[PDB]
């Protein structure tokens, strides 16, 4: 009866509706055949279009520059949590500001070829647990 | 409405306090989260499109947030010495910012002199 309460019960009540959304995967829902809404025509799907491209950033030059001479091997990756991209040429390595782009980490330490690089959380206890995260890098002969 | 235009302020404010002092690096960061300034490409021109629909009261302001970004991007950007150095971006920035000011010289006070800081 009294309005707050009622109130308070109309909220929690479609919370929990809410909660109870069905599952996002099930055979039985494309069993026969998927409902598709599919343009291959951008911006063909008007109204709905799921994602659109807000910004294109290019490679800063200050960058590339670093990386014109490669002989061997080249690679490069986004770091999805440091929001930060890497590129590997040879040797070197380089990461570089989504956001800004002119701020950029340059890597002298490693002395051979970088086969690959990772980003890995910290082990729960060893002495650098409390670092965010952690970088892998393996050449030919070291993993650093 | 007005508390936003009021932060806005407050930030070009603390900009300005960096600027100069020292922290060519943080005022680059701080102009940036402004997000009137195009940073990224050449998505000057929707800084076009949104300029007009700008307060009155930023719409004045603009003058000094570019000049003070081709400043820090220009002592920043001073040619180093004798490795990562990626003077690409702050120089792409550059860029994209005198695009901006060459679309909207007319609704400016009329200082395009941000050349003058802009070459060497």
């Amino acid at each position: 009866q009294e309005a707050l309460e009622n109130a308070g019960r109309l909220i929690d009540r479609q919370l929990q509706e809410d909660r109870m959304y069905p599952d996002l995967s099930e055979l039985l829902m494309v069993s026969s055949g998927m409902d598709m809404d599919y343009p291959l025509q951008l911006l063909s799907v008007p109204n709905l279009p799921e994602i659109s491209s807000i910004r294109r950033v290019p490679l800063p030059p200050e960058l590339v520059e670093q990386f014109g001479h490669m002989q061997c091997n080249c690679m490069m990756g986004v770091f999805p949590p440091i929001s930060r991209a890497w590129l590997t040429i040879d040797s070197d390595i380089f990461m570089w500001n989504y956001e800004d782009g002119g701020d950029l980490a340059y890597f002298d330490g490693l002395s051979e070829t970088i086969l690959a690089v990772g980003l890995v959380k910290p082990k729960a206890g060893i002495f650098q647990p409390h670092v965010r995260h952690l970088l892998v890098l393996a050449t030919p002969v070291d993993i650093v | 409405f007005v508390d936003s235009t009021f932060y806005l302020l407050l930030d070009l404010i603390t900009f300005f306090d960096e600027y100069h002092s020292g922290h060519i690096d943080r005022a680059f960061d701080i102009i940036e989260r402004l997000k009137l300034v195009p940073l990224n490409q050449e998505s000057v021109e929707e800084r076009v499109a949104a300029f007009r629909n700008f307060s009155d009261e930023i719409r004045h302001n603009l003058s000094e947030v570019l000049l003070a970004t081709m400043n820090i991007l220009f002592t920043q950007f001073k040619r180093l010495k004798g490795i990562e150095d990626r003077d690409s971006q702050l120089r792409s920035q550059a860029r994209t910012l005198i695009t901006f000011a060459g679309m909207i010289p007319y609704r400016t006070s009329g200082d395009t002199n941000a050349r003058l800081v802009q070459m060497e």
